[PDB]
């Protein structure tokens, strides 16, 4: 999920707006 | 473990600042 | 308006403690 | 919701948890 | 008591009200 | 060490959603 | 008054971060 | 007591340490 | 400066922005 | 007084998500 | 690096409080 | 670097000071 992917490396703004609506 | 909680508490708030007004998908399942 | 800015900030801080595993939806 | 419940007025964790998934 | 207990696993809101007041 | 430290910091403001008008006290001795 | 409710978070915060090792008295 | 003394006006740094231990 | 514009009406991410060095 | 300290902490936290590697400038 | 990530979310906050009126400079790199 | 200095030991709020403009 969301965790495990932006809390094992950094998620830069581009990928996460991924998670925006 | 716990490093993971305290990370997702930050993550949150990140998301909250990025997505303004359309909110945002959390189900972390 | 800041004010509620600042205040749904502290809101998804509580409700990513309250909720855990189950999430929640913040719209707003 | 939440907002205009929680913002005006001091939620519990009681009162928070009805907005989970 | 409590950062041997809750910085090495997980706390609940449910185990943190012992640690009250 | 940091990481106890910067968990410490999570806590005291879990506590504090927790606890409300009752407070609480934060020894990490 | 959430006012006081937010400003409370960032005090302890604050406290916890002066006070160190020694802790603090949180009594509202 | 501090919530009231501290979140009327800003505390400083000194008057923070009046309320450890 | 920041104040003055950013704590009245939000700054988007956007705006912020600008102060970055 | 009060109000302004409580969102100048949002506002750094704010600036070092967008600013990353960069930094940024502060000064109130 | 994640963990450098976190600790610098604190060390902005800390300084913030310490420096106040002052300001400060944070290049993490 | 501040984050070399304090990211595996812990400054102090004194520590900190040095860093301030
Ligand atoms: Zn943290
Ligand atoms: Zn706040």
């Amino acid at each position: 999920g969301i965790v495990e992917q932006c809390c094992t490396s950094i998620c830069s703004l581009y990928q996460l707006e991924n998670y925006c609506n | 473990f716990v490093n993971q909680h305290l990370c997702g508490s930050h993550l949150v708030e990140a998301l909250y600042l990025v997505c303004g007004e359309r909110g945002f998908y959390f189900t972390p399942k």
